[PDB]
């Protein structure tokens, strides 16, 4: 019987299950391990480029012997183009990594040595877009009625903490309407 | 400027010495013993130090800040108090 | 000049401290609020830029402006009409400076001071914007303050014949904002010498105002500087003070943290959650418990019973501390005060200056009337200490009679004769006549002359000081600990980190609780209280029986059942205890054996 | 003796375990010197995510205590300044156990002489000698060698005489000053810079560490500043801001002071409880307490301005501030005051002396918290211990500030009691030493920490005695409150103004082992630190007199 949350997923589970996805490295490193479902891999090739997993990622970049590679997605230049694109788009969202939020909070924890001035960056760029990605949610919020929702593009983290919001709602205004049927 | 301050030790004997200086003293009057009364002797002491300037409570700081308050409470008594003039011997 | 803004839009956004950043967080946090407001913190701010804070520090009142204008710019950014200016508060709490020393060198300086307010003005209005236009012309205009230090600074420009200055105000389309006008006073511990206490008036504007109830203990900051006004010289200008931003002592204010709530139920389950606070009251007082232990049960507020008809419960009580001097009464009553987030200390005639009686004065211009205050006012609805209630004259002595109960004043002065509400609970400590003999006589014969003025009284204590050898020694030496080297202050740090009350967090956790519970009586305990009084009011009659002159009363036992809530209270449960009421009994026993005296 | 790395390296082989590991690194124990070295070790692991244990031991006997305690699997085995004096083999014993042995111990100690069985004697050691002083110190080889395995009358008298001769000359050595010889986290970075990693946060550990022990001389330190600041050359984050930036935001050099609490507090009082400013200016009495204000009249300081924070002086008040020192310190030979130790800067969060780094930290050590008592309140030191531990953290900062405020509190009774002992004139001047005792005072307790009366002690030596003629001398303590006459007796050594010629030691340490194998009753060693001891007031008297002579000095 979890109890809390239980009903929305925890930050700290979609987290955990962001870890599952594969991302590129430069490994330090040149038995197996055979582990389970990774299928990888022959021993790394060192300073190359490989698709991996991300929490092993952490691991090896946790005794530093590998080097992540940095989202081609993640350039503030490039990630300007989105709230560009996203400044003159007050309907949709654009575009996202959908898991991003985590990443950048992951991302600069230990691999932020790796990128070009990660630092004092794109924290706030991505903040900008963080909040008028969220400002958008609640004013299209307003809008909020069953029995549809066109959500569209989101990030989860955020999709999760709202979880509690609207779905608590529309099941009042659904039962509501169709009980006044 | 000055301010003097007692050491709780040496202190003791006259937390000792007032047991002498109250219930004895009830023995007449009425009482005319105060709880009050011994917060002066302290306020008695203070003086004394001031004017020798030791910043803190010395034992000759007591000595007259007793002898201030035996008689002191002692000629309040009446013409009996001779009789009780000599069992405050003890705290002079 | 320009451009100094994104310095601060900068900070707005370039800065973070580790691991998130702030007044950015604190902005959007505001904007949903539609707060319109930000605290800043100074000694926050040179942590960012050591150059503009003194940047700043320079003319601080020339680039308030320079920054609700920049906040509203990102906010602008956040919002994407109509938008008004935030009001930002800056504060800083490092150099605290006395009111003692006001220095023209400080005007147009911002300082951080500690205060204690004498009252503060009704609101009135500033209009941040305007439009205006020729009265001749029909020329269209706008104007705004945007900021300001009342000069008055600006006026009707002339140039539209038309002339002179034919534009006028548009109440309307204009917008405004508020002022409180307070009037401050030094703290009265120092350094007032032999000399009266100076006093000062604050600035309060907007979201500043009724932020402070008046004649509380306050730390604020803001800006010295001068109005020549009219209503001096020669040419020389009356002394004002703007306050930004003021950040005080909290409450010093009904809203509080959630946590607290939680370390206080951590309090709530203590078994020894009442028991402990026994001890905290008196860390330097030794003894007298029982008073001691009657203080606490008055402390949580009185019984408020408001259902239909408007007859309703009173509070809190009354009690007397009536006793031979080294009673320590007058001085445990300066621990009351410290104790209670609202109340007076009276030892008069009045305190210090107070009308015992709240009283009418007149307004000095324009003639017309309004209420002066009095104490019962000042501590409404809270603490009220009384000392030489003895020496107080007997004709507003009568309206005490009157504040107790109705707990409402009225007055006919002038043509003001409106109805005060006075919820006040009061304590005597009125010293008794002729020391101990008077227990030698009747128990009476002490308050006036007729115990009419103990009736309104609840609990009221006759001091029995006796001259016991251990118990004095006990206390004795008890108060060379409490001396140097403060052998007893030391003690209550392990009381402190163990168990024992801080009282200051006490206030929090009692105010806390004054408004949290409304304790209502198991039907039991009352039928064991009513079978109890009945043999009281029979068993004391029956001390009656021989016409011995002393006294009960049906509020008498009213006045135990606001102690049934009392330390329930405490308890904090919906319910008072059937257990609970006992220790009421008994030590109301303690009170009625004065009566048995 | 033997080089740090293949010691490290040796470790290795013996380290990577599950479960783990299994080896326990020692916090010994009172000293912060350790407490760097730890964690820049501590992090050094979690480099290779090396599981082991972390003993913060206090009590000298408390290891035997913990050693005949809990060993079973380790495989290896890591102290920290301990050992130096005191042998373990006769401490633990140990007892060879199995050549190519299950068990191995790194034993740290800054402090000399080395123990005459450390070095020689091969076991668990790994002896800590390297790489200090080799020496050679040629004399141990002597104590063992010659000593081993040692008509025919005369080539036995003749032998007994050579042994005698060996015991004469072994019997000075290990009969000496212990003293420390360099901050050990260096040779400990030496490694970690011989691994190759360098972490600003571990140079400014080293300079963190380096600090420990500043308060006292240096004395090495002195050229040890540019071994640090080489690696301030060795290190730089970019040749330009970059402004802040908002995350490193890192140290730089600054001219320090041994004023107390600079950013951190009113400059008025920062002279004012500044040890150093002390006896120099006389601070106690009130005739040079004017004449600093005299310097402020010298510096053009408003005196409110010296009661102003730190943080609000004008950048006039600033970039003027040193030159006023130029102008005016020096009059008054407060010119031995501005140091080029290094500074961290963490910008938002504002840049901190490691030195008043340090006494934040200290602070952490007495404070923020029948037989049984003493061994729950050093429990509570220990207890305690953690706590400033935590200190250690970089994240926590916010914490660190109640040791901030603390420390304020600590000298404002230690400036306060201190001066009040002054004006009774307490010190007995006796002929071979100056001499001290506290039998009463308020907060005792608070004195109960060694540090505690160590601050104070270094804070009245130098204060009796600037010199001061004649004759720096080696200062006498004691203090009690509760538990029975404990008073805890702290060594202490006179200090030069500025001008340390000769080591000079420690001498009563030998003497206080003088008595403590006479009758030593009621006397105890229990304290881990040998400058440091208890006594019984009942029994002290006489251990004064036993003290008073014979001296060894
Ligand atoms: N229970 C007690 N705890 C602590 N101090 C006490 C107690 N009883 C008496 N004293 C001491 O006796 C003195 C009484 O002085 P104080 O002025 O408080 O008397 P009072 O009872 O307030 O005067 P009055 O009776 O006129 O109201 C104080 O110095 C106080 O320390």
């Amino acid at each position: 019987l979890p109890a809390h949350l239980q009903q929305t997923f925890s930050p700290e589970e979609i987290q955990f299950i962001v870890e599952n996805e594969p991302i590129k490295i430069f490994p330090r490193i040149t038995w197996q391990l055979i582990t389970t479902d990774d299928k990888a891999l022959n021993n790394m090739v060192a300073m190359r480029s490989t698709e991996v997993v991300l929490w092993i990622a952490l691991l090896l970049k946790q005794q530093s012997k590998c080097s992540i590679v940095a989202p081609q997605w993640l350039t503030t230049k490039e990630l300007d183009r989105k709230i560009q694109y996203e400044k003159t788009h007050p309907d949709r969202f654009s575009e996202l990594p959908w898991n991003w939020l985590v990443l950048a909070r992951i991302l600069f924890n230990k691999a932020k040595d790796d990128f070009h001035d990660p630092i004092h960056e794109l924290r706030g760029k991505i903040q900008d877009l963080r909040e008028i990605r969220q400002i958008k949610v609640l004013k299209g919020l307003k809008y909020l009625n069953e029995s549809h929702l066109q959500l569209d593009n989101l990030s989860l983290l955020e999709i999760n903490e709202l979880r509690p919001f609207i779905t608590e709602i529309m099941d009042k205004l659904r039962e509501i309407h169709t009980a006044s049927l | 400027k000055i301010y003097p301050k007692l050491h709780q030790m040496d202190m003791d004997k006259v937390s000792r010495v007032y047991a002498d200086l109250r219930r004895e003293s009830i023995s007449t009057g009425s009482f005319p013993i105060t709880v009050r009364h011994l917060e002066s002797i302290l306020r008695i002491a203070e003086s004394f130090a001031k004017m020798r300037l030791s910043e803190f409570v010395s034992s000759y700081d007591l000595d007259r800040a007793i002898k201030v308050v035996v008689d002191s409470f002692v000629d309040a008594q009446k013409v009996s108090v001779r009789r009780q003039l000599r069992r405050s011997f003890a705290i002079y | 000049n320009t451009e100094i803004i994104k310095s601060f839009k900068n900070f707005i956004l370039e800065f973070r401290l580790d691991s998130q950043f702030i007044y950015r967080d604190q902005l959007r946090n505001n904007i949903l609020v539609k707060n319109y407001s930000l605290t800043v913190n100074m000694e926050h701010l040179i942590g960012y830029n050591e150059d503009i804070y003194k940047k700043l520090s320079d003319e601080p009142s020339d680039i308030i402006p320079l920054f609700e204008t920049a906040i509203t710019q990102v906010a602008k950014r956040i919002s994407i009409n109509s938008l008004p200016t935030f009001q930002l508060i800056l504060n800083s709490n490092a150099n605290q400076i006395p009111l003692r020393d006001l220095d023209s060198e400080h005007v147009s300086k911002i300082v951080r001071l500690s205060g204690i307010i004498i009252s503060t003005s009704v609101l009135s209005s500033r209009a941040t914007y305007l439009s205006i236009m020729c009265r001749n012309c029909r020329h269209t205009t706008s104007i705004t303050i945007n900021n300001f230090n009342t000069g008055n600074t600006v006026s009707l420009p002339r140039s539209c014949n038309c002339g002179p200055d034919p534009y006028i105000i548009i109440h309307e389309s204009s917008k405004f904002i508020d002022q409180q006008f307070l009037k401050l006073q030094e703290i009265p511990e120092l350094v007032p010498v032999g000399e009266m206490p100076r006093n000062l008036t604050m600035t309060c504007d907007r979201y500043l105002t009724n932020k402070v109830i008046p004649g509380t203990r306050v730390t604020i900051v803001g800006i010295y500087s001068i109005y020549n006004s009219k209503n001096s010289g020669v040419a020389i200008r009356t002394p004002y003070i703007k306050i930004l931003g003021i950040q005080s002592d909290v409450e010093t204010v009904t809203m509080f943290t959630e946590e607290e709530e939680e370390e206080f139920l951590q309090l709530s389950r203590n078994p020894k959650l009442y028991e402990i606070l026994t001890n905290s009251i008196a860390p330097s007082i030794f003894g007298n418990e029982d008073i001691k232990k009657a203080i606490v049960c008055l402390l949580m507020g009185g019984s408020k019973k408001i259902l239909p008809d408007g007859m309703r419960l009173r509070g809190d009580i009354n009690v007397l501390l009536l006793g031979d001097p080294g009673t320590a009464k007058s001085q445990l009553l300066k621990f009351v005060e410290k104790v209670s987030p609202i109340a007076v200390y009276t030892s008069g005639k009045g305190s210090s200056a107070a009308g015992l009686t709240a009283s009418v004065q007149r307004d000095p211009m324009t003639r017309e009337f309004y209420l002066e205050g009095g104490a019962m006012v000042l501590a409404d609805g809270g603490v009220v200490c009384i000392d030489e209630f003895d020496k107080m004259r007997d004709e507003d002595r009568v309206a005490i009679h009157e504040a107790m109960e109705q707990q409402t004043i009225s007055i006919a002065k002038a043509g003001i004769t409106t109805v005060l509400n006075s919820r006040t609970s009061v304590l005597a400590a009125a010293n008794p006549i002729y020391g101990r003999y008077d227990d030698l006589k009747s128990p009476g014969d002490n308050i006036d002359f007729q115990t009419t003025i103990l009736s309104r009284f609840d609990m009221i204590f006759i001091v029995k000081d006796d001259h016991n050898e251990e118990r004095d020694i006990s206390i004795a030496n008890h108060v060379i600990n409490i001396h140097t080297g403060n052998a007893n202050a030391m003690q209550n740090q392990q009381e402190e980190n163990g168990s024992e009350i801080s009282i200051e967090k006490m206030k929090r956790y009692i105010t806390y609780c004054r408004l949290k519970c409304a304790p209502r009586l198991s039907p039991q305990a009352a039928e064991k209280l009513s079978s109890n009084f009945v043999t009281i009011r029979k068993q004391l009659l029956i001390n009656e029986l021989e016409s011995t002159e002393r006294p009960i009363t049906i509020r008498q036992l009213e006045a135990i059942i606001r102690i049934t809530e009392s330390l329930a209270k405490l308890e904090l449960s919906p319910i008072a205890q059937e257990r609970h009421v006992d220790e009421a009994i008994r030590l109301f026993q303690a009170s009625t054996m004065d009566a048995a005296s | 003796i033997s080089q740090f790395s293949e010691a490290y390296n040796k470790i290795l082989r013996n380290s990577s375990s599950h479960s783990s590991c299994q080896l326990v690194i020692f916090v010994s124990c009172l000293n912060i010197d350790a407490l760097c070295a730890t964690k820049m070790l501590s992090l050094l692991f979690k480099k290779q995510l090396v599981q082991s244990q972390i003993v913060p031991i206090f009590g000298y006997s408390e290891l035997r205590r913990h050693y005949s305690q809990l060993d079973d699997n380790i495989n290896s085995l890591l102290l920290v300044g301990f050992g130096g004096v005191i042998d373990l083999e006769a401490f633990l014993e140990i007892d060879p156990q199995e050549q190519s042995f299950r068990r191995d111990i790194y034993v740290l100690d800054a402090h000399r002489p080395w123990n005459l069985d450390n070095i020689f004697g091969s076991q668990i050691i790994q002896c800590f000698d390297d790489g200090t002083v080799d020496d050679t110190l040629g004399e141990q080889k002597e104590a063992y060698y010659k000593l081993l395995e040692l008509n025919d009358l005369s080539k036995r008298k003749q032998r007994k005489k050579q042994i005698h001769e060996y015991e004469g000359v072994l019997e000075e050595y290990y009969s000496q000053g212990t003293t420390v010889v360099n901050s050990i986290s260096a040779q400990i970075y030496s490694l970690l810079s011989a691994i190759g990693e360098t972490n600003l946060s571990n140079l400014w550990l080293n300079i963190l560490g380096t600090t420990s022990l500043d308060i006292a001389y240096a004395q090495v330190y002195n050229r040890l500043y540019p071994l640090l600041q080489d690696e301030v050359k060795r290190l730089t984050p970019s040749s330009r801001n970059s402004v802040k930036t908002p995350d490193t935001l890192t140290l730089n050099i600054q001219p320090d002071y041994y004023l107390f609490l600079l950013r951190h507090s009113s400059l008025y009082d920062s002279f004012y409880y500044s040890n150093y400013v002390n006896a120099k200016l006389s601070l106690w009495n009130e005739n040079g307490k004017k004449r600093l204000h005299k310097m402020f009249a010298r510096m053009g300081i408003p005196l409110s301005t010296a009661q102003e924070t730190w943080l609000y002086m004008d950048h006039s008040i600033k970039r003027e501030l040193g030159i006023i020192f130029d102008k005016n310190l020096d009059r008054y030979g407060l010119q031995d005051i501005i140091r080029d130790g290094f500074v961290r800067t963490l910008g938002y969060r504002g840049s901190i002396s490691a030195s008043e780094f340090v006494e934040a930290l200290t602070a952490l050590l007495e404070v923020g918290n029948s037989a049984q008592k003493l061994t729950n309140l050093r429990k509570r030191w220990v207890s305690n211990f953690w706590l400033s531990w935590d200190a250690l953290d970089d994240r926590k900062v916010e914490l660190l500030n109640r040791g901030i405020q603390l420390a304020q509190d600590l000298q404002r009774a230690i400036f306060n009691t201190g001066v009040a002992i002054l004006e009774k004139k307490l010190i007995k001047h006796l002929r071979i030493y100056r001499l001290c005792v506290l039998q009463d005072g308020p907060d005792l307790d608070l004195y109960r920490n060694p540090l505690t009366l160590l601050r104070l002690g270094n804070w009245l030596i130098e204060c009796c005695a600037e010199s001061e003629d004649k004759q720096l001398l080696p200062m006498v303590l004691a203090s009690i409150d509760e538990n029975t006459d404990t008073y805890l007796v702290a060594g202490l050594t006179p200090r030069y103004p500025r001008g340390t010629k000769k080591p000079i030691l420690n001498n009563f340490s030998m003497a206080f082992q003088q008595i403590t194998a006479e009758t030593d009753a009621k006397v105890r060693i229990d304290n881990f630190e040998s400058s440091i001891i208890e006594i019984r007031r009942e029994d002290l008297s006489p251990f004064l007199e036993k003290l008073t002579l014979s001296g060894l000095l």
